[PDB]
């Protein structure tokens, strides 16, 4: 279980890098909404940012957290440098995808997928 | 042997035809259903059986290397013709 | 003297024999700080001493070049410079030491 | 400030679309950031679901100006893992069409290089010659561009009767066509003003940045894989390697024009030295038998059936095989797991490393010198992106 | 300098596979049966 | 009224089809055969199809090559900036329906998912003559248009 | 024999001797040395040896592998370290090629070789992009081939051929949108492997 | 084998035998391995298949017009190495490389014979035995098949 | 080829070359578009005897790599130093 | 063997210097280029009068696909699925069953012409010369759906073009 | 035909003004050539 | 029948040029300037 680290040597070191990423993402949303002229609100954009961080809250492996932070920083740069077009920033919201049935009965009616 | 179904749609040599209740025939409205009218099953049955004087005959479909792989056909049965499995020509021992 | 080495960015050398003597001597000095049994020292010392001996005997630059089989004498000077840089790095790395770690059982098996 | 060069010229051009993010100060280029991937099509992953024959056409569509040269590289890699040898007539045909392809590429490289700089007339003169060479491609293969003609084992079909005489007729007049091209560009003060001392690269920097081909030889490096590491019958033909002295766009332009003359010189020897015999390895477990055999012989039919369904199996192993493609060293790292489909196929595109050097080569140049520098590297984003 | 991780190796979050094609899928691990034709 | 509208469509249809200024996306291989159509053997300019144009002066967009997901937004934006009337010619298997990369994770399976297409030119690549046939097929399509006849009957 | 590729015995001896030479000088990192029957020399090294081994081969007077011809990765999911990093180098002085291989897994970083070969800069970005292998101390490590925001590493063996999402233009939102992939015709998987062994010389033990 | 032929004569051709609606016979393909005869006699306990004639003209069959109708008869399709014996219902519908194989269980009786369901483009094409030494070995019944 | 004698002189003089000897348009020198049928030769393995495939099977002579060292003297170079290129005697300087 | 493309030293004698000065001031090398474009103006153009004239092709040309027949009219295709197996683009879809006369024939034979790479591998793989790429290349359509050929379309292409397909095969089959 | 013309211009067709009930006086296209002549017009053969 | 294959003619094909050929044209720089000045002087007179 002795492994080469990426950046952080333990979870407390990793959590620090995570929080800096959240600050950077949190502060960029108002600019992102304006530069790309998005039709979402700043609150909507920040809610998505929280949603994306939230669904990785269970991770307890510092190496995995470093990769998650590394990937998250690359996404921020693409947005900050305006390499992403309007289409790319809006793919987090899936506006054209109809809601997917979640309960048993709804999925039973539509098809065979669980 | 092209023919039409009750709805007036031509039946293909594969037997395909949209049934009465099938919406998919709307694709032909204002257009046409592509159907080839030289049915191979009917054309190959017009060929005359060939009379040969041996138990075994070979067929390459004609044309030598422009035909099909050369196969040998046994003609011992006198109750039926020997048919080529590549081109459908028929042979009978005389 | 030549007019050009023929290689863009590579300048002619006015004193090739003296420059080579400095570089090979510096290499042998650096090789003295490597453990005697390290293969790098034994092999690097051998080739350096062969090249240095050739530089001592041959005064004509053209004739020396056919002896060294290393291209233009400026290319040979450049290579000596890289060897000297390499020898310094090997002192930190110390590659003569035992293998750091074995690979997993089937790391280098092909086909799987 | 910050700019972005357009995807492509307003006139019709065939080399792909680039997104070039530029930093400028005044007229000067401070940084070039090439954003590629706009033609990345996942070729290397697709090849893993194809048999070794099914993957061959993917190589026509990489450097889709040097079609048969890309085929030859893949064929040499597969023939090396198979441990077989293509027959001598096939090798001569492959060198003959390798040099015809080099002409095709260099015409595209040089005249579109002038066309982008604004010298547009030579483009029209020289694609009438390319049109006639497309006819040679179509006469041996039935396709003007993506021939799928060179294959592991040799070539698909033999030259039609009368093809060699027509190739001779074309080669007879071609040097004059190169002469007219040089009349427009070589001594033209405007052309020289656009190319001389533009994009200078030192010999050592060229090697460390992974350059190859003319990008090396323009800086005086004496390297040509046809000479140093010969393949097929390149060791039986006589030609000279053009070498530059100043490492700039103008010296690389002269190298390409001289390489065209040497290709004509090599083609002349292939036409005179073409030997008789078969065109694919007489080994029906690799190369499919003749159609007349397939229709008469039981063994031939079985081998035809298996070669065109499962394909031939390649012994397990990995090779890196490279050729002197018209754009530089074109190689393939081909991994076999013993089956009839490649396990991994990495493609080394010469333009991949060259475009990675654009930032270096453009330092301290004007915005319009970047046009010339991408021109002198001769980039096709089919091979850069795969 | 090596570090220690006592956890179970998991990469579900860094592979980019959509969630439903992780949790709802069933993988079968087997040695394929011989094709009984041959 | 009826007579004038018929002759008036005849005029504008003649003008628009006799002066087809193209914007070519030289995306990949097919752009090479596209260049051969501009080369002296076929000389597309002799039909009124000029050599260079500019997106904002173009009448027809020729999608000549593979369209990847990364390139899709930029191609749609160029189509959106073209002034009308504008036509799209899909050239080759890749642009037609994905072609040899149809099953790739990074390729749009036909440019008709991104823009409306007027003519599909088959081939991999279509020969320069095949593309010229498709361009002259688009002229016939424009010759069939009836903008004023329809407008007059509204 | 006319159909059989001839053997070159002199290059096999030469590359073997040089393989022992490199193994003797770099024992700290070299784990295996082998030469193929078509005479390609491969050095298999511990991943910690990337920079020392590549620097030695570039700068040493008897090596002079100045040109990095290619740098790629191979995914072998059955291995604990699924990724194999392959360096193909060229020596113009000695007219020879060498292949240097190492390994890593999904979470273990490899040292960037940009200091040894500037050519490696884009190759490592492509390996990161397409396999998800991180290179430590890279000047600018980011995606190079895939679309912005693309999730996953397509060249991994377990990434589906057609991916997970596909693009189209949607009139309602007036932009290109990404949706879960649906195929009008599914790709038809073929089982082509014959059930009879082809090459006894490679038989694995029972 | 070798990769080519040196046989310069004409080939043998034999007449086909009708042995029921399940097993199609193209006996020109037979290579006289006698697997069907041995299987029929030992495994199925039916002594209806043999060899008649001699030498190059030795033929496998029943001699008389007989049907080989046994609850295990369809297994001679599997053990015939060549296309001499083939599934009549399956004829001409698919090739083996294009079929997807699903390893499943038979439910036509209570033996639980292990099977492979061959599918192609969403359709069931045929049923094959799956080897299980403790249940069906490598056979299935004609109802299962 | 149809150009008048004056125009031939005019474009010859302007270009500086004799363009008429090397016309870039093709006339009758091309090959006829109908050719006699070929009779292609066969390869060296088209023998009736002494041709066992095990004596000419390239794939089966491939071997797994030789393992020089596995973890489980004079200095050498990977090959002799490359010989210097000689300047062209055809046209050393362009 | 190598040569130098640009390793000339200009002569610095006053005559040569004055020659270069005249070139600079009088633009002589620019006048020379104008002569070359002038010489082309009086050359015959290479343009051909399409569609009244056509580019030359060979019998090997790989164009639009067609399904062929025997002289009796029976289909050559026997549903062996070798073309479907070799197709690099998976552009062919085949289904088959015993015909009413017991013949081994296809019920579905589709070629997605927008997947096809026009590589000709199917006609090489075919053992009976059933599927071929014909000489037609002027078949562009106005809709995507018109490029999804089914067996009826391909059989009609064979009946339409057989007169020329047979001649092309006759001219090239000895090279195959 | 005019063999004095350079290759590619030495053969040509003047299309009919009516084909299959269509007015082709102005509307001609290359698909109107039947297969027997298609081979000759594209120089796949020498014999009409 | 004798094998018939696309081969070069007996004795091989004739010579093929490839070397650069830019013919030398024009007057010396002295002659060009002398003509230019002569034209000026005539115009001035
Ligand atoms: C304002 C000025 C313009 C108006 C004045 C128009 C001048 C009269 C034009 C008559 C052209 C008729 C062409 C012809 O003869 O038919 C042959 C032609 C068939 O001949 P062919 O068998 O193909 O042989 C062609 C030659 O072998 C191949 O052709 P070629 O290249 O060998 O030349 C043929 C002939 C053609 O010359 C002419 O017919 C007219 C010459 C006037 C020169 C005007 C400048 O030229 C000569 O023989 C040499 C003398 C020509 C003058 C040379 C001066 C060169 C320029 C000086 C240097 C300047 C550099 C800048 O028949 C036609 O196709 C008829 C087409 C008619 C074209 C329309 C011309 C009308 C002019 C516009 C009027 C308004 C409407
Ligand atoms: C104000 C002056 C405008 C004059 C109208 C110009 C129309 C020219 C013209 O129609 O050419 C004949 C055209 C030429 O026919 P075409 O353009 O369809 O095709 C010519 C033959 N090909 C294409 C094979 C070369 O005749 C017509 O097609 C009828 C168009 C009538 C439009 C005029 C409306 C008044
Ligand atoms: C346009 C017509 C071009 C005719 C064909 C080309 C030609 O004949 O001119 C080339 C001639 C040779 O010059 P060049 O090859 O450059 O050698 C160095 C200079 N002796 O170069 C010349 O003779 C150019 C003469 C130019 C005369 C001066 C122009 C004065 C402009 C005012 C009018
Ligand atoms: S359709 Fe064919 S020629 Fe055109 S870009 Fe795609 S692969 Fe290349
Ligand atoms: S099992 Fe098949 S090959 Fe063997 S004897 Fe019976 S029919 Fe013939
Ligand atoms: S598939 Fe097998 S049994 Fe059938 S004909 Fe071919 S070799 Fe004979
Ligand atoms: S030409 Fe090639 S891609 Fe097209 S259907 Fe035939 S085999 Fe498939
Ligand atoms: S077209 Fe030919 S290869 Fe394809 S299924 Fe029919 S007979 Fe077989
Ligand atoms: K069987
Ligand atoms: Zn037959």
């Amino acid at each position: 279980t002795s492994v080469k680290p990426i950046f952080s040597r333990d979870m407390n070191e990793a959590k620090r890098r995570v929080r800096e990423l959240y600050r950077a993402w949190y502060r960029e949303v108002p600019n992102t909404v304006h530069l790309f002229q998005l039709d979402i609100s700043v609150k909507q954009g920040r809610d998505k940012v929280r949603e994306m961080f939230k669904k990785n809250a269970h991770i307890t492996d510092p190496r995995v957290v470093d990769l998650l932070v590394i990937k998250g920083k690359m996404e921020l740069e693409e947005t900050i440098k305006v390499w992403k077009q309007r289409t790319h920033v809006m793919r987090f919201f899936h506006e054209t995808e109809a809601p997917r049935p979640k309960d048993f009965l709804s999925k039973f009616y539509v098809g065979h997928d669980p | 042997g092209v023919r039409t179904s009750p709805t007036g749609e031509k039946v293909t040599h594969t037997g395909q035809v949209y049934d009465d209740g099938d919406y998919r025939k709307v694709r032909f409205v204002g257009r046409q259903k592509e159907v080839n009218e030289n049915f191979a099953i009917d054309l190959i049955a017009e060929q005359p059986v060939s009379q040969v004087g041996s138990r075994v005959i070979s067929c390459d479909g004609g044309g030598g290397a422009l035909g099909h792989p050369r196969v040998y056909i046994n003609l011992d049965k006198e109750t039926k013709t020997g048919t080529c499995g590549y081109c459908g020509l028929q042979f009978r021992q005389q | 003297l030549k007019k050009t080495t023929g290689l863009v960015g590579l300048a002619v050398c006015e004193t090739p024999h003296e420059r080579l003597k400095i570089l090979y001597t510096k290499i042998l000095d650096v090789l003295g700080h490597i453990p005697k049994n390290a293969a790098y020292r034994k092999y690097t010392e051998q080739i350096t001493n062969e090249k240095l001996s050739m530089v001592k005997a041959e005064p004509d630059v053209k004739k020396l070049e056919e002896r060294l089989q290393g291209g233009q004498i400026e290319e040979v000077i450049l290579q000596a410079e890289n060897e000297l840089s390499l020898a310094r790095k090997m002192i930190q790395w110390k590659p003569w030491e035992p293998l750091v770690e074995e690979p997993p059982a089937s790391q280098w098996k092909w086909p799987i | 400030s910050n700019l972005t060069l357009n995807f492509g010229p307003q006139h019709p051009a065939a080399h792909g679309v680039l997104r070039l993010v530029m930093e400028l100060s005044g007229e000067m280029v401070r940084k070039c950031d090439p954003h590629i991937g706009l033609l990345h099509r996942g070729t290397e992953k697709l090849i893993e679901y194809k048999t070794y024959l099914q993957a061959l056409p993917y190589f026509d569509r990489l450097d889709y100006v040097s079609m048969m040269c890309n085929e030859q590289a893949y064929s040499l890699a597969v023939e090396k893992l198979l441990n077989i040898r293509p027959p001598p007539r096939a090798q001569w045909i492959r060198v003959l069409f390798g040099e015809i392809t080099r002409l095709l590429n260099h015409i595209m490289a040089v005249t579109t290089h002038a066309l982008d700089i604004g010298a547009m007339t030579p483009f029209f003169w020289m694609f009438e010659e390319r049109e006639k060479m497309f006819e040679f491609y179509e006469r041996v293969s039935g396709a003007r561009m993506h021939a799928a003609y060179v294959r592991p084992g040799g070539v698909h079909q033999d030259l039609p009767l009368g093809l060699m005489d027509d190739i001779y007729e074309f080669s007879k007049n071609f040097s004059l066509r190169i002469d007219e091209l040089e009349e427009m560009l070589t001594n033209n003060r405007i052309w020289r003003n656009r190319t001389v001392d533009i994009g200078i690269v030192t010999a050592e920097d060229a090697l460390n940045y992974g350059f190859s081909g003319v990008m090396l030889r323009g800086s005086g490096i004496q390297w040509d894989l046809r000479k140093t590491q010969p393949y097929d019958v390149y060791d039986q033909v006589e030609f000279d390697v053009p070498i530059g002295s100043r490492g700039d766009c103008y010296d690389r332009y002269l190298c390409r024009v001289e390489e065209m003359r040497q290709s004509i010189r090599i083609i002349s020897q292939c036409l005179n030295k073409m030997p008789p015999g078969e065109i694919k390895v007489d080994d029906a477990k690799v190369s499919p038998p003749k159609r007349a055999e397939m229709k008469t012989s039981m063994e031939s039919l079985i081998h035809h059936f298996k070669l065109y369904t499962e394909g031939y199996q390649v012994p397990p192993g990995a090779t890196y095989t490279a050729i002197e493609a018209p754009k530089g060293e074109f190689g393939v790292y081909l991994v076999s797991d013993g089956s009839s489909r490649p396990y991994r196929c990495k493609i080394k595109a010469p333009g991949f490393a060259h475009l990675a050097g654009l930032d270096k080569m453009s330092k301290g140049h004007m915005l319009a010198d970047v046009v010339a520098i991408i021109g002198t590297q001769d980039i096709v984003f089919g091979e850069v992106d795969r | 300098q090596l570090i220690t991780v006592d956890e179970k190796l998991d990469i579900t979050t860094i592979t980019g596979v959509p969630e439903e094609h992780i949790k709802t899928r069933k993988a079968r691990i087997f040695v394929p049966a011989r094709n009984n034709m041959q | 009224g009826e007579y004038v509208v018929a002759k008036l469509d005849d005029l504008i249809n003649w003008a628009r089809r006799s002066s087809l200024w193209p914007m070519t996306f030289g995306l990949a291989c097919c752009a090479v055969e596209m260049m051969h159509m501009a080369a002296p053997r076929y000389d597309m300019d002799r039909f009124g199809v000029v050599f260079r144009a500019s997106p904002r002066q173009s009448d027809v967009m020729i999608v000549a090559g593979t369209l990847t997901n990364k390139m899709a937004p930029a191609l749609r934006k160029v189509y959106d900036q073209m002034p009308e009337p504008r036509y799209v010619v899909s050239m080759g298997s890749c642009a037609n329906g994905g072609g040899y990369y149809h099953y790739s994770y990074s390729v749009v399976r036909g440019c008709d998912r991104i823009v409306p297409v007027d003519i599909y030119v088959p081939g991999c690549p279509p020969t320069a003559e095949a593309l010229l046939y498709g361009i002259l097929q688009l002229q016939k399509k424009i010759k069939r248009e009836k903008r004023l006849r329809i407008w007059y009957r509204r | 024999r006319p159909t059989v590729r001839p053997r070159n015995d002199v290059a096999h001896k030469q590359l073997s001797a040089f393989g022992e030479y490199v193994a003797e000088i770099l024992p700290k990192y070299v784990q295996q040395v082998q030469v193929s029957c078509f005479n390609e020399l491969e050095i298999c090294i511990h991943p910690d040896g990337v920079i020392p081994v590549l620097t030695f081969l570039r700068d040493h007077s008897n090596a002079q592998f100045k040109s990095l011809a290619d740098l790629t990765a191979v995914d072998i999911p059955t291995r604990q370290n699924r990724f194999e990093i392959v360096y193909n180098l060229l020596s113009l002085r000695f007219n020879s090629r060498i292949r240097v291989k190492t390994y890593t897994d999904e979470l273990t970083p490899i040292e960037s070789s940009v200091p040894v070969y500037k050519a490696a800069n884009w190759y490592e970005r492509e390996i990161w992009d397409m396999f998800g292998v991180f290179f430590a101390n890279h000047p600018d490590l980011r995606r190079i081939l895939t679309d912005y925001g693309f999730e996953g590493h397509p060249f991994r063996k377990d990434f589906p051929l057609s991916g997970y999402v596909e693009l189209r233009y949607d009139d309602e939102v007036k932009r290109v949108v990404a949706e879960p992939v649906e195929l009008a015709q599914e790709f038809r998987k073929f089982d082509l492997n014959s059930p009879w062994e082809a090459f006894p010389a490679y038989r694995q033990p029972p | 084998g070798s990769d080519r032929s040196r046989f310069l004569e004409g080939k043998r051709a034999v007449e086909d035998k009708n042995i029921g609606p399940l097993v199609k016979t193209i006996m020109t393909r037979c290579i006289q391995c006698t697997r069907c005869i041995r299987f029929a006699s030992e495994i199925a306990g039916v002594d209806d298949l043999g060899t008649t004639g001699r030498g190059n003209d030795m033929q496998v069959g029943t001699y008389i017009e007989k049907m080989f109708m046994s609850e295990l008869s369809g297994n001679i399709i599997d053990i015939c190495p060549v296309g001499a014996l083939t599934s009549k219902p399956y004829a001409f519908t698919a090739r083996p490389w294009e079929t997807r194989k699903t390893e499943s269980i038979d439910v036509m009786d209570a033996v639980g014979s292990n099977i492979v369901v061959s599918t192609r483009t969403g359709e069931v094409m045929r049923i094959l035995p799956r080897m299980h030494e403790d249940i069906n070995e490598e056979w299935i019944s004609d109802k299962t098949r | 080829a149809s150009a008048t004698r004056f125009i031939q002189w005019l474009r010859n003089w302007a270009s500086g070359r004799d363009l008429q000897a090397k016309l870039q348009l093709r006339y009758q020198e091309i090959s006829k578009r109908t050719q006699p049928p070929p009779k292609l030769p066969v390869g060296p393995s088209h023998k009736l005897s002494n041709n066992y495939y095990c004596t000419r099977d390239g794939r089966r002579e491939a071997m797994p790599p030789s393992i020089v060292m596995s973890s489980q003297k004079k200095a050498v170079s990977p090959a002799p130093p490359i010989k210097r290129w000689e300047l062209s005697q055809d046209e050393p300087y362009l | 063997t190598y040569k130098y493309v640009n390793l000339r030293e200009p002569s610095m004698d006053m005559k040569s210097v004055t020659d270069r000065a005249a070139q600079t001031l009088l633009w002589t090398e620019l006048i020379r280029g104008l002569g070359m474009t002038l010489s082309y103006l009086f050359r015959e153009p290479a343009t051909i009068n399409y569609p009244f004239e056509k580019g030359p092709l060979s019998p090997r040309f790989r164009g639009e696909h067609a399904l062929r027949r025997y002289p009796s009219g029976e289909e050559r295709c026997i549903a062996c699925k070798l073309c479907e197996a070799v197709c690099p683009a998976q552009a062919i879809t085949i289904e088959a069953e015993p015909r009413a006369d017991g013949s081994r024939r296809t019920t579905r034979y589709d070629i997605d012409m927008t997947k096809c790479i026009y590589c000709g591998f199917c006609q090489e793989a075919c053992p009976v010369d059933a599927i071929v790429e014909g000489p037609n290349f002027e078949f562009s359509t106005e809709t995507h759906e018109e490029l999804l050929y089914n067996k009826e379309k391909l059989l009609n292409n064979g009946d339409k073009w057989e007169a020329e397909i047979a001649a092309n095969i006759q001219a090239d089959y000895l090279y195959r | 035909e005019d063999n004095k013309q350079f290759f590619g211009r030495h053969r040509w067709v003047i299309y009919t003004t009516e084909m299959n009930g269509k007015n082709t006086f102005w509307d001609v296209d290359g698909s109107m050539v039947p297969p027997e002549w298609h081979r000759w017009l594209h120089c796949m053969t020498d014999d009409p | 029948s004798k094998v018939k294959q696309d081969m070069p003619p007996v004795g091989g094909y004739g010579p093929i040029d490839y070397k650069r050929n830019l013919p030398r044209r024009g007057l010396s720089g002295y002659s060009m300037f002398a003509v230019g000045i002569g034209a000026l002087l005539f115009g001035y007179w």
